[PDB]
């Protein structure tokens, strides 16, 4: 959030 | 701010990634390795065909949104 931030969320078909 | 990085593996394992253009790709590599159970080395990531630096960042790749990244199981000759 402050320093580094990476959001990973996939979705299956 | 956030770009869409399509990390497609080699076994139908796909995952959607949201990374900031200010953060390095080293943290992106860490996120995929922990969510997949595979040593940082074991794999290899590519873009525009050419390999990806460990310190790289769209700051250098100018990766727009919807971009794509390929991951290949690491190997060597015999």
């Amino acid at each position: 959030d402050n320093e580094i931030e990476v959001i990973i969320v996939w979705e299956k078909k | 701010e956030y770009i869409k990085l399509k990390v497609i593996g080699q076994d139908s394992s796909e995952i959607h990634f949201k990374v900031k253009m200010t953060t390095h790709l080293k943290k992106l590599k860490e996120s995929y390795c922990q969510r997949q159970g595979v040593p940082m080395n074991s794999l290899r990531f590519l873009f525009e065909g050419q390999r990806i630096a460990d310190n790289h960042t769209p700051k250098e790749l100018g990766m727009e949104e919807e971009d794509v990244i390929e991951v290949y199981q690491e190997q060597t000759g015999g």
